[PDB]
């Protein structure tokens, strides 16, 4: 039905942007730094050996 | 929960602009015809 | 600490275009409604 | 395995361009028709 009130494909749009943002942001990082863990994050285990 | 919402409250366009096409027009038509009808009883003048 | 008064503070870019067009399409709406209801009366005139 | 999952999971894009296509021209088309449709019945007021 043309309703003009609530445009609802726009939400799942934006919503789904932010899934690929993420990945961007993780590979930009770790090519920069030089190696795999940043943080504890990633891993706990690794870190501590 | 706001798509569920649209769905319970949001008005539809090609529904209303109908009705509202569909109700201009009586509204003419009885402004027509309550002319015609009351025009009516000027005939029994002329019998006298 | 500036990543997080960021967080705090700064504006998104594709809410805010979505919202100013969903504004200005009932805008025009609202023009052309009144238009519309402004010329209602026309009819009683008709009538004398 | 990755290549065998991405043959089931993956979607196509030349098959999705042209069905969006496809898609808007012909609610382009139902639009103006609904239109024309929905202005056909004043010439019934004429005959008054």
């Amino acid at each position: 039905a043309q309703v003009i009130n609530t445009n609802s494909l726009s939400l799942m749009t934006q919503n789904n942007l932010n899934t690929s943002q993420s990945a961007l942001n993780t590979a930009i990082q770790r090519l920069s730094s030089g190696l795999r863990i940043n943080s504890a994050k990633d891993d706990a285990a690794g870190q501590a050996i | 929960l706001s798509a569920s919402r649209s769905r319970i409250q949001d008005a539809d366009y090609a529904t209303e602009v109908s009705n509202m096409t569909r109700a201009q027009i009586l509204q003419q038509a009885g402004t027509s015809v309550l002319a015609q009808a009351n025009q009516t009883t000027q005939n029994v003048l002329s019998l006298l």
